C-alpha cells in the first residue's frame, strides 16, 4: 500500500502540478505507480464530474488521519468564496473539508503558500494564503512560482521515509530548500563583490557572466536552494546562470510587488 | 428532456463546468462555464510596462511561455520597437519546444483516456499487440517485451487496490471500442509519451532559466548573453547541450504520436462526423525570423463559413484588419459592461450573480471577430495552412491519412474534419511540423552567431506622458492569443488578454450566438446520461484551459 | 614456426605487447610486456599520508575510485583508524558503481569485438535476430526495429568509407562463428551498453563529486557533509536523485549483458577448454558494513591447485596470513632490485636495458603468494565465493549455466571455468550480484541516517616520530589491489602499489615460472599468425589495465 | 564525410578518453558515428598490433593537413624516450610524426597539458607537455584531471563548425572552460566573505555547506568551470559541492604539488 494524497488547485496556474513532469526524482509515472497513491487530481483523473467528487469523499473516509492534502493556488474570500467555485460549492469549503483529516498538509508555490501573483495589487478576489484559511493547522509552505519539484517530492519523501516533516524555519518552509538566501550562495558573488555588473542585457559585463544586482536581482532578499539546486537536473540551469536577475518570486514583498529592475536591499 | 452537469471536468487545465440538455439520448443544448477567476488583467495595471511579462505568464502554467511571449510583443508593439533576430530565433524555440510538450501531454494524459479502456488492457496478448504495429510504425519500444512490462505495472497497480487517477474510470462504457491490444499500446505510450515531453522541456528550460514559466525575456529581446567565448554565459557548450534536446524528440512524434493519432481516428470514425464548434476560424503567422517581428515560418489567416478557397491571408502582426475586427462581450458573462468592447477599450469589472440559463453563467467573455463566432486553435491552424496551399502540412496530414486508409480502406476529406477528431489531427499535425520549426530555428542561430551577430537585447525608451497602444499575437497551443496593453504617462492604463480558450470556451455572446465548446455538443449521443463520456471527447478535444479562458 | 609480437594491444587500457612463439599453428610460449612507467610510487614519496590518495588515485582512470579507496585504507590502516560506518556505505556505493560501468565497458567496448563481426550484421535479417531470444531475455529493446535502426547506422558508416575504429577488424576471419543475426544482435547491445554505463557513473558522480577520479574521500573517512536538513549538502533530495540511477542499472544487467555471456559461451564453447592461466587463486574481502573496518559482504580467499574444498578464507583485511604472503620480484623486469621483496620494503629503481627473451622484458614486476604464481581478478572472485558456498554467487552463476543449457543441450562444470570464458562469465557474475550491493548499501545509508547518525570522519593524528607500516586491501575490477605505506617522521618513507593487473600481466618470476597472462597462452589456435585474433581473445578476458600494472 | 581525429596515448591513466563516455552532447557513440571520424584511438579500435599500426599510417597520409590530432598523458625524454614504447618506437616519435600533418593539435588534460601527476614530484621519466615536445606548433591545452569532457568536445566543435579554434588564454586554453578563477565565480564565496568556514569534514559548518577554503581549497588559484559547467550533467556535481575542497588539478604548480590542506594564496 502506497501513501494517499489528496490535492486540490484554488486559484491556480497549474504551473505547480507541471512542475512534477520535469522531476526525475521520482519522475511523475514514478511518483503515481510507486511512491503515493494519488486519490484525488483533476488534471488527470480519469474520473470525471459526479464520479471524482465520489471519488473523493470516498477517499477522505478511508484515509481519514493518513493523507496528505496538498494545495495549489490562491483561496479567494472576497464575496463569500465565490471567485472558485467547484461542483456549486466555494473551494475554501472543499479545503476545509479535506484539511479535517489530513495527516500533513501542503502549500505548494508562493499562491498556496502566502497569496502569491493571485493576491498582488489590488487583489481583486481577495485571495489569501492556505495558512490564512487552516488557521489551527500547521501548513508546510514550499513558495516558489513554481518551486523545483524536488523540494515538494523530496518534502513529501520525508514524510513518508521518517515519518516526520522535514525542519521547517519560522516561515514553515523546509530548511533544505529555502534556509538560506539565494545572494548568500550564488556564484556571481565574486562580481558583486568587486562592483562588476552587467548594467543592460546584451553589454559586456552580461556577456561575462557578472553578477546582475543592478538589473534588479533578488537574490539578496529572497530564501531559496535556486542557485544550487537549480531547476530541471540538466545542470547549470536558473534564472540568473541564464542571464536574467532573480524576481523574487519565493518571497512574499518581493514578487509580484518590486519591478523586475527595481534594486533588492542588501543586509 | 434531462439536464446534466459536469462539474469538475477533468484532464483540462482549470476549472470548467458543462451543463447539457438532453433530449432522447441525445444533447440538445449546452452551457460551458469557467467557474474560477483571478483578475490578472487589474492585478497587471498600473505597473512598469516592462514588468508585465513576468506577472501575466502567470495566467497559466500549461501554456507557460504563451503569455509571457505575448505580453513583451504587446509592449514592443506600443513601443516600436523591432526585435534582434537572435531574440527572436530563440523566443522560437522556446515556443516550439515548449508546444512540443503541451501536445503530447494533451494526447495523451489529458485525452487517451477518454478513448482507451486500462481494464480491457489486462486482456490483452502482448505479442498480438506488437504483431498488429508491424509495418504501421518503426517505433522501437513496441515490442512484446515492452508491452508485458506495461501490462505487469497495470495488473499490479490494480491488485493493490489503490487505483488513484485511475478509480471509477469509464471501463466497459458503451463507447469504449478499442480491442484489449490497443488499449495495452495506448498505456504503453502514455507512458513512453512522459519521457518525451521531459526532454522537450528541457529545451525550453537551457534558454529560459526553467520550466514552468520562464524568465530570459525582456521588452526589447532576451536576457540570454550570447557569447562563444564566455564562461557562465550562452556559448557553443550550452548550444550543443539544447541541440542534444532537440534532437530527441522526432522519433516518438513521428512514429507514436502521429501513428497513435491516425489510430484512434480509425476506429473512432463516427467522430469525423460531429463536435463542429464553428464554421469561421482564425490562426495568426508564428515564428518571426527577421528584423522587423515578420517573415513567420507558419502562416495565418481567417476562414469564413468553411470556405478554404476565399479565406483571407494575415502575414504581418500589425494587420489592421484583424486588430480592428476583435471584440470581446459580457451578455452572459459575469461582468458588469455588456456591449461588445475593442481590447484596447476593454473592461472587466465583476458583476457575479449566480448561475442562470438565460443570463450570466460563465467567467469567460464571448469574443466575435466582426461579429461572427470564431474557433481557434490546431483544427484552425490547419485548416489556413492547407487553405494556403503550405505543402509541409498538406503532406503530413496525408502521412496520417495514409495509415487511417491502410487501415480502413478509406480516405479523409476536408469536411470530415470539421469535428472531433479532426480537431486532435489538427493538433498532431502541429506538433509534427514544429520539429523542423526546431531544427530550422536552431540552425539559423549557429550560423547567425557565425556571422558574428552576438546582439540579443534593445533597452526600449518609454515617454513619461502621451497615451499609446499595442497588440501582441502569439499563435499558442490551443490558438491565436492576443495581449492589448495601453500605456498612459509611462505606466500600463488598461490590460486585457483574450486568450484561445475564451475564444472557444466563451459563453452565448451578445446576439446570443453560441460558441465552439456549447456549438460542438448539439447531437452528441449520450449512452448513460450519469457517465457522460461523450460529452468530455467533444470538449477535450478543444484542449480547455480555464486558466486562460478566464484569467 | 615463427615469433610474432602484438604492439599495441588494443582495447585494453594502457600500453601492452604480446610476443608468442608458434610452432604447428599453436602457441608455444608466449611474453607480456608492460611498455609505458610513470614511477607514481615514487612521485608520492615523502609526502602527508593524508595526501597520498588524490595522487596516486591517478595510477588509473579506467579503474578510477580503486587507487583513492586503497591509498585512504593504507593510510587508515597505518593510523589504527576505524572508519564511521557511513564512510563505509559511501564508499561501497561508489565501488560497486563504479564496477559496473567498468565491467559492461570491458564486455561491450572492449571485448565484443573479438567475437562479434560487423560486417557479418549487414547480411543478418532483423526479424530473424529478434525471434531468436524469445523466451530467452525479457529486455525491451530486442524489437526488429530496434535492429534495423542499428543495422542501419552500419550501413551507413560502411556506406561513408570512413569505418574509423571499426576499420581492419577481423571481418570474416575463421574464428568468428556468430551467425549475421547475432552479430547484429551483439551490436545493438553495444550501444545499448553505454546508456547503462552512463547510469552507473552518474551514481558515482553524485557521491564522489565527479568521475573520473573522484574528490569526497579523506584519510578518516568521506567529505560529504551528510545533513537531510541541509541546503547545498547531501541531504534527502541528493540521495532520491542518486537512488533514481541506482535503480536504472539492474534491467540492462540482469537481461542483456547476463544473457550475452550464456550467449558468447554457447556458440564459442570450445574457449570453456582453453585459456587457463594458473592453478592458484586469490581475493580479498569487500564491502565493510561494520564500524571497525570489516563485516564484508563480499567474501575472499585464498585456492591452491584449483581446490575449492580446501582453499583458505580470509575475513578480515588485517589478516597477517594474507599480508605475509605477498612479495613481488624485478628479476625479468626492468627495475634493478631482482629478488623477491614484501611490499614494505620495496624499491622501485628503473634499469632500463631493451628486450630480452630470457632477460628483463617489461615494466610490470612479478607478484607471488607464498612464492606461488596466482591469478586474481573475477574468475578468482567467482571460484572464491562459490568455495565459501556463497548461495548469491551459486544461484547466478546457474542462471547463465541455464540459458547456456537451453541453447546448447550442455551443461557447465566448474573444471570448464578455469578458462578464457569462465574469466568472462565471473566477471558477468560479479557485475550482477554488484546490483544487490548496491541495492543493500543505498537502504542501510538511509536507515543509519534515520538513527540519527549523520557522522562521515574522524580527523586523524599522525605520529612525528615512530615508524608505522599500513596496508590497503580491495577487490577492485580486475582483482585485489593492495596499497603499502610506510610512515616515518610523518611522511610517507616508502610506498609500494601491487595491482591486480600486475598478478596477471606480470613476467617470469625469481624462479622463471610464468605468470597467468603468458601460461594462458600456451595452447591457443592460431589460424593466421598475422592477424592473431585468437591471442588477444584470451589477453582481452582478463582486462588488462597497464596503467595499473605498471604505475 | 567526417572530420578526421588521430588520439595518441603517452603516459595517459585513461581518465582524459574515459572522461568521454560521461559525455551527453555529444555522447561517445554520437561522437564516432555522427560528429568526427575517430581514425585512431587504441582503447575502442577494433584492430590491434600491424593492422592498426597501418591504420594510422594510413590516415596520417590520406588525411594530410586536415585532422585533428590528441594526445592524453604526459611525454617521457628520459633515456631518449623509453619510458614509454609503442610498436617498438618511443611515443615521443609517434607524436612527432602526427604533428607535422595535424590541421589543430590538442593537448586533453593536465598531463599534456603541463605535465601533470606524471611530472610532478621528481619527475622519475622526464615526463614533459605536449607543447614542449612541439615547440614550432600551436597546442591548445584542455587541462584538468581529467576536464568535463565538454571543455574539449565544444573545443572540437567549434573547430568543425566555425573553421577555427576557440578564443585562447595566454596559455593556450579555451577562455569558456578556463577563462575565470573558481573562486571569481563559486557559490560559497558569500560564506569566505562572511568568514563561514568549514574546519573538519563533517563539522557544523561543513554541513551547512560552507566555504571550503580552511580545508585548502585552490579555488582562489585555479582557472576553470568546475563551479559553472560542473560535472557529468545531472546537477550540483563538482568536489566543492559535494564537500571537498578543490586541489587545483586544472593548474600548474598547485595540484600534485601543494597538500590538500596547505592554503591557497588569495588575490
Ligand atoms: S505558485 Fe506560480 S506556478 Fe504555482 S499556482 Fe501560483 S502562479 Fe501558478
Ligand atoms: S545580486 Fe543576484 S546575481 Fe549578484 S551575487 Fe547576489 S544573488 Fe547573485
Ligand atoms: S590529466 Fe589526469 S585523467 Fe588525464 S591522463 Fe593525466 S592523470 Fe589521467
Ligand atoms: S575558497 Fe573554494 S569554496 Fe571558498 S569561495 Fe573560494 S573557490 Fe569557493
Ligand atoms: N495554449 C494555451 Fe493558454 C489557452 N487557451 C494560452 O494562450
Ligand atoms: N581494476 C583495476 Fe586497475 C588494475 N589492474 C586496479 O586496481
Ligand atoms: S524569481 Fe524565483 S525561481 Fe528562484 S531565481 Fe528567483 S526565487
Ligand atoms: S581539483 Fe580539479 S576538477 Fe575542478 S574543482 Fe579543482 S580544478
Ligand atoms: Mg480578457
Ligand atoms: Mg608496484
Ligand atoms: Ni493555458
Ligand atoms: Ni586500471
Amino acid at each position: 500500500q502506497r501513501p494517499p494524497v489528496i490535492w486540490i488547485g484554488a486559484q491556480e496556474c497549474t504551473g505547480c502540478t507541471e512542475s512534477l513532469l520535469r522531476a526525475t526524482h521520482p519522475t511523475v509515472e514514478n511518483l503515481v505507480l510507486e511512491t503515493i497513491s494519488l486519490e484525488y487530481h483533476e488534471v488527470l483523473s480519469a474520473a470525471f464530474g459526479h464520479q471524482v467528487e465520489e471519488n473523493k469523499h470516498n477517499a477522505l473516509e478511508k484515509y481519514k488521519g493518513q493523507y496528505v492534502l496538498v494545495v495549489d493556488g490562491s483561496i479567494p474570500l472576497k464575496d463569500n468564496g465565490i471567485y472558485c467555485m467547484v461542483a456549486g460549492e466555494p473551494i475554501v469549503d472543499h479545503i476545509r473539508k479535506a484539511a479535517e483529516g489530513a495527516a500533513a498538509i501542503i502549500a505548494i508555490g508562493s499562491c498556496s503558500a502566502w497569496g502569491g501573483v493571485a493576491a498582488a495589487g489590488v487583489n481583486p478576489t481577495g485571495a489569501v494564503s492556505l495558512q490564512e484559511v487552516l488557521p489551527g493547522k500547521t501548513v508546510i509552505n514550499i513558495p516558489g512560482c513554481p518551486p523545483n519539484p524536488h523540494n515538494f517530492l523530496a518534502t513529501v519523501a520525508h514524510i513518508i521515509t521518517y515519518g516526520k516533516p522535514p525542519k521547517l524555519d519560522d516561515k514553515n518552509r523546509p530548511t533544505f530548500a529555502y534556509g538560506r538566501l539565494i545572494h548568500e550562495h550564488c556564484e556571481r558573488r565574486p562580481h558583486f563583490d568587486a562592483g562588476r555588473f552587467a548594467k543592460e542585457f546584451g553589454d559586456e559585463g552580461h556577456r561575462e557572466g557578472w553578477c546582475l544586482y543592478h538589473l534588479g536581482c533578488k537574490g539578496p532578499e529572497t530564501y531559496g536552494n535556486c542557485s544550487t539546486l537549480q531547476f530541471c537536473d540538466v545542470g547549470g540551469v536558473w534564472p540568473v546562470a541564464i542571464g536574467h536577475p532573480c524576481y523574487g518570486c519565493n518571497e512574499e514583498g518581493i514578487g509580484f510587488h518590486k519591478g523586475i529592475h527595481q534594486l533588492a536591499n542588501v543586509e | 428532456s434531462q439536464r446534466i452537469t459536469i462539474d469538475p471536468v477533468t484532464r483540462i487545465q482549470g476549472h470548467l463546468r458543462i451543463d447539457c440538455e438532453i433530449e432522447n439520448g441525445v444533447v440538445s443544448k449546452a452551457w460551458a462555464s469557467g467557474t474560477m477567476w483571478r483578475g490578472m488583467e487589474e492585478i497587471v495595471k498600473n505597473r512598469d510596462p516592462r514588468d508585465a511579462w513576468m506577472i501575466v505568464q502567470r495566467i497559466c502554467g500549461v501554456c507557460t511561455t504563451t503569455h509571457a511571449l505575448s505580453s513583451v510583443r504587446a509592449a514592443e508593439s506600443a513601443l516600436n520597437i523591432d526585435v534582434p533576430v537572435n531574440a527572436q530565433y530563440i523566443r522560437n524555440i522556446i515556443l516550439a519546444a515548449h508546444t512540443t510538450h503541451d501536445h503530447i501531454v494533451h494526447f495523451y494524459q489529458l485525452s487517451a483516456l477518454d478513448w482507451v479502456d486500462i481494464t480491457s488492457a489486462l486482456q490483452a496478448d502482448p505479442t498480438k499487440a506488437s504483431e498488429m504495429l508491424k509495418g504501421v510504425s518503426t517505433w522501437h519500444l513496441n515490442s512484446p517485451e515492452e508491452f508485458t512490462k506495461v501490462q505487469n505495472k497495470i495488473k499490479d497497480l490494480v491488485a493493490s487496490g489503490q487505483l488513484g487517477i485511475f478509480a471509477n474510470g469509464y471501463w466497459g462504457h458503451p463507447a469504449m471500442k478499442l480491442p484489449p491490444e490497443v488499449n495495452l499500446i495506448a498505456v504503453a505510450h502514455y507512458l513512453q509519451a512522459l519521457e518525451c515531453q521531459r526532454d522537450a522541456n528541457r529545451v525550453v528550460a537551457l534558454l529560459g532559466g526553467k520550466t514552468p514559466h520562464i524568465q530570459n525575456l525582456a521588452v526589447g529581446g532576451v536576457a540570454n548573453p550570447i557569447n562563444l567565448d564566455g564562461l557562465g554565459v550562452l556559448n557553443l557548450e550550452r548550444l550543443m547541450y539544447i541541440k542534444s534536446f532537440i534532437d530527441k524528440l522526432s522519433d516518438f512524434v513521428e512514429q507514436v504520436y502521429k501513428v497513435d493519432t491516425a489510430v484512434i481516428a480509425a476506429f473512432y470514425p463516427e467522430w469525423l462526423t460531429r463536435g463542429k464548434g464553428a464554421v469561421n476560424y482564425l490562426s495568426v503567422p508564428e515564428f518571426p525570423t527577421d528584423s522587423k517581428n515578420g517573415s513567420f515560418l507558419f502562416p495565418g489567416g481567417y476562414i469564413e463559413n468553411a470556405d478554404l478557397s476565399s479565406y483571407r491571408p494575415i502575414t504581418s502582426h500589425s494587420d489592421e484588419y484583424l486588430i480592428k475586427g476583435i471584440q470581446e462581450s459580457a451578455k452572459h458573462s459575469w461582468y458588469k459592461d455588456e456591449a461588445p468592447q475593442a481590447p484596447w477599450e476593454g473592461t472587466t469589472i465583476p458583476a457575479y450573480d449566480g448561475w442562470s440559463d438565460d443570463g450570466k453563467y460563465s467567467w469567460v467573455k464571448s469574443p466575435t471577430f466582426y461579429g461572427k463566432t470564431v474557433e481557434v486553435g490546431p483544427l484552425a491552424n490547419m485548416l489556413v495552412k492547407l487553405a494556403a496551399g503550405r505543402e509541409s502540412t498538406q503532406n503530413k496530414l496525408n502521412e496520417i491519412v495514409a495509415i487511417y486508409q491502410k487501415l480502413t480502406g478509406n480516405t479523409l476529406e476536408v469536411a470530415q474534419l470539421h469535428s472531433t477528431l479532426g480537431r486532435i489531427i489538427g493538433r498532431t499535425v502541429h506538433c509534427c511540423e514544429l520539429q523542423d520549426i526546431l531544427q530550422n530555428q536552431y540552425s539559423a542561430l549557429i550560423t547567425n552567431i557565425g556571422k558574428g551577430d552576438h546582439t540579443t537585447f534593445v533597452k526600449p525608451n518609454i515617454p513619461a506622458t502621451g497615451e499609446f497602444k499595442g497588440v501582441g499575437f502569439l499563435e499558442a497551443p490551443r490558438g491565436m492569443l492576443s495581449h492589448w496593453m495601453v500605456i498612459k504617462d509611462g505606466i500600463i492604463s488598461n490590460y486585457q488578454a483574450v486568450v484561445p480558450s475564451t475564444w472557444n470556451s466563451g459563453p452565448r455572446n451578445f446576439n446570443d450566438d453560441v460558441g465552439p465548446y456549447e456549438q460542438s455538443l448539439v447531437g452528441t449521443p449520450v449512452a448513460d446520461p450519469n457517465k457522460p463520456l461523450e460529452v468530455v471527447r467533444t470538449i477535450h478535444s478543444f484542449d480547455p484551459c480555464m486558466a486562460c479562458a478566464v484569467h
